[PDB]
């Protein structure tokens, strides 16, 4: 998913969306920090069927 | 001049759907004090529209 190429050039280059973008695997955190304690801690909830 | 099917695209294309974001709701790259959002109503209510 980074050296998806945009641009074909005259001169044969080719334009990348590296060269464009940054794909970090999803996660995101700081969308939704949690804490512990006063740590820094991820949680899972397990929700009884 | 306009033929029928330029009245599917032109609707097609005018009512659209909506669009809505945040800015600033991903982490922090500068210390914002309040995030806030923006919305977009792409689709006619009224008839006279």
């Amino acid at each position: 998913f980074e050296n998806i190429i945009l641009r074909t050039n005259n001169d044969g280059s080719f334009l990348r969306l590296k060269d464009v973008a940054d794909v970090e695997i999803g996660s995101q955190q700081y969308s939704s920090q949690g804490r512990l304690n006063g740590n820094d801690a991820v949680p899972i909830m397990i929700n009884l069927q | 001049g306009i033929t029928a099917t330029d009245v599917i695209s032109a609707v097609n294309d005018q009512n659209a759907q909506y669009a809505t974001g945040k800015i600033g709701e991903e982490p922090v790259t500068q210390k914002s004090p309040y995030v806030y959002s923006i919305t977009m109503q792409g689709r006619l209510q009224n008839p006279s529209e």
